C-alpha cells in the first residue's frame, strides 16, 4: 500500500555555490533538497558513497558565505546596502530550519531574523508585506503573478515562520499571535482566491495552525481535477508546486484516501528537476517525497493485547502482539480440557489455534498386520511342529525371517533340519546347523519367499530331554527384513492353545493365577486335628463360614453367591454378616469340583485372595 | 556461539543437557547475553530464555526435560546474540523411539567410487563388529539403489545374504544387474547418479538387529 520513491539515478546533476545572496541560493537550494531526500530514502548505496563529502563541504561553504552576508539586524539580502527583502529572509529561514539536522546553524540568528521581521516588516491586520522585490524573479515561482500574490506570500511566509516556530518558541512570544492573526486573515478572504497554487498555499497555511475545517475540505477535494493534482493554466511548475503544497496538507491531515493517486501522478510526470524558473518547484517536489518517507503511509497497526480466562482461574494470562513481534509465537500449555474465554483487545489482527493430543482407543487395529502365521504342535518324545505362513499384501513378499525360539528343555530334531536346509527356499545358517544337539533352544530360518496367495509351509519334529514340568511357552515371530516394527508373533504350548497363560481378567483390570484350584483331598487323612493345627500358619490370613445360595456362569469365569454366618478369624476387611458376598474363580475350576448350594462350606486363605476393588 | 548437546538422539521423557559456547570473532570468551528457542519438528518454539555469560567464563551449561507427548522427527536448537538478532546458529538432536543396539557396522567399498566401464561390478564389504571389540557372527542382507536428485529407487534383484564369519562379508553388484536394474539401458546416460547401499545385519541368536546405510 505504498508507492516506490525515485532511484535518483538521473539526479546527479544535482552544482556549486557562487554569486552573491541570491546566486548563492540557487546553488543550495537544489543540492540541499537532493542531500535532505537522500537521506531520508537512504538510497546513498548506489547514488555514490563519496559525493556526500562534497556535497556537505560545498553546502557548508554556502552556508557561511550567507553568515557573512547576514546584516547587522539578521537580515538575508542580496546586498548588503540593499534593503533586506521579507521573501528573502522567510527563505534563508526555511533553508536554516531544513538543514539544522545536516549542519549546524545558529538558532540565535534565526530567533533575530523572527524579531526583526516580526517588529516592522507586518501589517496590524496581518498582512506580510514585500518592502524589495528581489531582483532576479523568474524563479519565485507562482509569486511572479501579481493576482492575488499578498496572499501567496502571507501564506508562505506563515508557513516559514511556523516550521521554525517550535525552533525559536522560547525567544519570541509574540510569534503564536501572529500566526493566529495570519491564519485569521488568510480565511477571511479565502473565498476570494482562485488560482489553485495560492488556495494550496492559503490552505497549507490554515492547516499547518489547525483550522482547516467544515466547507473548506469539501471545496479542496472538489477543486481537484481527476482526483491527482491541482493544475492552473500557464506553466506546468506551478501546477507541480501547488500538487506539492497539496499532498504536504493532506500528509498533516493524514488523510489516506488522496495520498496514493498524488504520488501516482507525480512519479508518472517524472519531474527532475532542474531548468530555468524551476527552483521553488523542484524544492518543493524533493522536500515533498523526503517528508513521504519515515512517514510512509502503511498499515503497521499490530497492538494487540490479548488475555485468557483459564478454567483453573488461578490467574490472568495475557500477552501483547506488536509490529516487532508480528511473528512470535507463543506456545501456551494446559493439562486440562476445559472451555476458556479469550479477549483480544487493540488495533491489528490475530490469529488463533488450539490443538488437543491424546490417546485413542484402537478401533479394531492387529498387531499382526499384512502377515498371517498359525503355528501349530500336536503329538507324533516327538512333536511334530509344523509354522504356516502366508502374506496378506497385492503382490509376492520379499525375503522373510521366520523366526523360532523353543521351549524349555526342547529342542529340534537334526535330522530333518538338514533336509530342511537342503531344500529350496530355505536357508539355515551354517553355524546354527553345525552345533545343534542339547546345546541349541533357538533356531532361526530364513525364506526366499512368502506366498501371498497360497499357504506353503514347513514341518519338522522337536524332541524332549530335560523333562521338567511347568514349561515355558515358546515363541515363532516372522518380519520382512526392511523393518521391524510390522511384525507378527504366535506363542506354541503343547497343552495350551496359544499358550497365552492363564489371565483372569474383568473389564482391563487383568491378572493371572497361575497356581492349583485347589488340593485333591480323597479323605484319606480323616483327623482334621492336623490339619487345623496346620492351618495357623502365617500363610493363612483369613477363615470364614460360608454358605452358598445362589450359582452363576460368566464368559472365562464362574461366580458363586455366598453367605457369610461370622467371620472367625479376621479378614483385613469388613465383617459385614449376613450380606451376599461373590466369588470368582477360574472356568476350568469348575471341572476339579462344583460348589453345591445352601451347604456349609470352610475355607482359609491369604491377603492378596481378596482381589477388585472396595 | 558453538551448541554442543550430549548426545545426538533422545527419547521422550528424557532430559536434554546442553552447553552454549560464547566467543567472539577472535575466538576469545566473551560476556554477552542469549536468547534460545527450542522448535518442535515443524518449526514453534516450545521453550524461550535469557541468560548472561557475564562471569561464566563463556560456557552457559542448560536443561530441558522433553514432555511425553511430543512429536517425533529432527528438533532444532537456535540461539542467538540479543544485541544481532538477525544471525542464528542451530543445531539439530533427534526424537525416536529407540533401545540402544549393540554392535556398529561399517560397510566401506574397495573403492569410493564406481567405474562406469569396469565389467567386474561394485565391490562392498561389510564388517560387524561388536561394541566393546569382538567380532560379530551372523547373517546380512544388503540392497543397493540409484539416488538421483532427491528420488531413491532400489534394485530389485539385488539383495543378497551374505553370512559374516569372523565379521567380514563380502557382495558384489553385477553390472548386469546395475543394467537392468534401470529403464535406460545407455550406460553412459547413467554416470553422475550415486549408488547407496543399505546393510542390515541380524546375530545368530537373532536378538538384535542394526541397520547401517553408506
Amino acid at each position: 500500500m505504498t508507492e516506490d520513491a525515485v532511484d535518483a539515478e538521473r539526479l546527479k546533476h544535482l552544482v556549486t555555490p557562487s554569486g552573491c545572496g541570491e546566486q548563492n541560493m540557487i546553488g543550495m537550494t537544489p543540492t540541499v533538497i537532493a542531500v535532505h531526500y537522500l537521506d531520508e530514502t537512504e538510497q546513498w548505496e548506489k547514488f555514490g558513497l563519496e559525493k556526500r563529502q562534497g556535497a556537505l563541504e560545498l553546502i557548508k561553504k554556502g552556508y557561511t558565505q550567507q553568515l557573512a552576508f547576514r546584516q547587522p539586524s539578521s537580515a538575508f539580502a542580496a546586498f548588503v546596502k540593499r534593503a533586506p527583502s521579507t521573501w528573502l529572509t522567510a527563505y534563508v529561514v526555511k533553508v536554516f530550519s531544513l538543514a539544522v539536522n545536516l549542519i549546524a546553524i545558529d538558532s540565535q540568528v534565526l530567533c533575530g531574523a523572527v524579531k526583526w521581521l516580526i517588529l516592522e516588516k507586518q501589517k496590524p491586520d496581518g498582512v506580510f508585506q514585500e518592502d524589495a522585490p528581489v531582483i532576479h524573479q523568474e524563479m519565485i515561482g507562482g509569486l511572479r503573478n501579481n493576482n492575488e500574490k499578498d496572499m501567496a506570500l502571507t501564506a508562505f511566509v506563515l508557513i516559514s515562520l511556523q516550521e521554525a516556530k517550535d525552533i525559536c518558541e522560547e525567544q519570541v512570544n509574540s510569534l503564536p499571535g501572529s500566526i493566529t492573526k495570519a491564519g485569521d486573515f488568510l480565511e477571511a478572504n479565502y473565498m476570494n482566491l482562485q488560482r489553485s497554487y495560492t488556495v494550496a498555499i492559503a490552505g497549507y497555511a490554515l492547516a499547518q495552525m489547525g483550522r482547516l475545517k467544515g466547507p473548506l475540505l469539501n471545496k479542496f477535494l472538489t477543486t481537484a481535477k481527476d482526483k491527482n493534482r491541482w493544475e492552473d493554466p500557464g506553466k506546468q511548475l506551478y501546477n507541480v508546486e501547488a500538487t506539492s503544497y497539496a499532498l504536504l496538507a493532506l500528509l498533516q491531515l493524514k488523510d489516506f484516501d488522496f495520498v496514493p493517486p498524488v504520488v501516482r501522478w507525480l512519479n508518472e510526470q517524472r519531474y527532475y528537476g532542474g531548468g530555468y524558473g524551476s527552483t521553488q518547484a523542484t524544492f518543493m517536489v524533493f522536500q515533498a517525497l523526503a517528508q513521504y518517507q519515515k512517514d510512509a503511509p502503511d498499515h503497521q497497526e499490530l497492538n494487540l493485547d490479548v488475555s485468557l480466562q483459564l478454567p483453573s482461574r488461578s490467574s490472568k494470562i495475557t500477552h501483547r502482539i506488536h509490529w516487532e513481534s508480528a511473528s512470535l509465537l507463543r506456545s501456551e500449555e494446559t493439562k486440562e480440557n476445559e472451555g476458556f474465554t479469550v479477549t483480544a483487545e487493540g488495533k491489528g489482527q490475530g490469529t488463533l489455534s488450539v490443538v488437543t493430543m491424546y490417546h485413542a482407543k484402537a478401533k479394531d487395529q492387529l498387531t499382526c498386520n499384512k502377515f498371517d502365521l498359525k503355528v501349530t504342535i500336536k503329538p507324533a518324545n516327538t512333536m511334530i511342529l509344523e509354522i504356516c505362513t502366508r502374506y496378506r499384501g497385492d503382490q509376492d513378499a520379499t525375503m522373510s525371517i521366520l523366526d523360532i525360539s523353543m521351549m524349555t528343555g526342547f529342542a529340534p530334531d537334526t535330522d530333518d533340519l538338514k533336509q530342511l536346509a537342503n531344500g529350496v527356499d530355505r536357508y539355515i545358517s551354517k553355524y546354527e546347523l553345525d552345533k545343534a544337539f542339547s546345546d541349541r533352544n533357538t533356531l532361526i530360518i530364513y525364506l526366499d519367499k512368502v506366498s501371498h496367495s497360497e499357504d506353503d509351509c514347513l514341518a519338522f519334529k522337536v524332541h524332549q530331554y530335560f523333562n521338567v514340568e511347568l514349561i515355558q511357552p515358546g515363541a515363532v515371530k516372522v518380519y520382512a527384513y526392511y523393518n521391524l516394527e510390522e511384525s507378527c508373533t504366535r506363542f506354541y504350548h503343547p497343552e495350551k492353545e496359544d499358550g497365552k497363560l492363564n489371565k483372569l481378567c474383568r473389564d482391563e483390570l487383568c491378572r493371572c493365577a497361575e497356581e492349583n484350584c485347589f488340593i485333591q483331598k480323597s479323605d484319606d487323612k480323616v483327623t482334621l486335628e492336623e490339619r487345623l493345627d496346620k492351618a495357623c500358619e502365617p500363610g493363612v490370613d483369613y477363615v470364614y463360614k460360608t454358605r452358598l445360595v445362589k450359582v452363576q456362569l460368566s464368559n472365562d469365569f464362574d461366580e458363586y453367591i455366598m453367605a457369610i454366618e461370622q467371620t472367625i478369624k479376621s479378614g483385613s476387611d469388613e465383617v459385614q454378616v449376613g450380606q451376599q458376598r461373590t466369588f470368582i474363580s477360574p472356568i476350568k475350576c469348575r471341572e476339579a469340583l462344583k460348589l453345591e448350594e445352601k451347604k456349609h462350606y470352610l475355607m482359609w486363605g491369604l491377603s492378596s485372595d481378596f482381589w477388585g476393588e472396595k | 556461539l558453538f551448541i554442543q548437546t550430549d548426545k545426538t538422539i533422545y527419547t521422550p521423557g528424557s532430559t536434554v543437557l546442553y552447553r552454549i559456547f560464547t566467543v567472539n570473532h577472535k575466538l576469545l570468551p566473551v560476556g554477552r547475553t542469549v536468547m534460545v528457542n527450542i522448535e518442535n519438528p515443524e518449526g514453534i518454539p516450545v521453550k524461550q530464555d535469557s541468560l548472561s555469560s557475564q562471569n561464566q567464563l563463556g560456557v552457559l551449561p542448560l536443561s530441558w526435560d522433553i514432555p511425553e507427548l511430543v512429536n517425533m522427527g529432527q528438533w532444532k536448537i537456535r540461539a542467538y546474540y540479543e544485541n544481532s538478532p538477525q544471525q542464528v546458529f542451530s543445531t539439530e538432536f533427534e526424537v525416536k523411539e529407540y533401545v540402544l543396539p549393540s554392535f556398529e557396522v561399517i560397510v566401506e567399498p574397495t573403492e569410493k567410487f564406481y567405474y562406469i566401464y569396469n565389467e567386474k561390478g561394485l565391490e562392498v564389504t561389510i564388517t560387524a563388529r561388536f561394541l566393546y571389540g569382538k567380532k560379530v557372527e551372523g547373517t546380512a542382507f544388503v540392497i543397493f539403489g540409484i539416488q538421483d536428485g532427491e528420488q531413491r529407487i532400489s534394485l530389485p534383484e539385488s539383495l543378497k545374504r551374505i553370512p559374516i564369519e569372523d565379521g567380514s562379508g563380502e557382495v558384489v553388484l553385477s553390472r548386469k544387474v546395475l543394467l537392468d536394474g534401470v529403464q535406460n539401458p545407455r550406460a553412459e546416460d547413467l554416470v553422475g547418479k550415486s549408488l547407496y547401499v543399505s546393510a542390515t545385519v541380524i546375530l545368530h541368536s537373532g536378538s538384535d538387529m542394526v541397520q547401517a546405510e553408506r
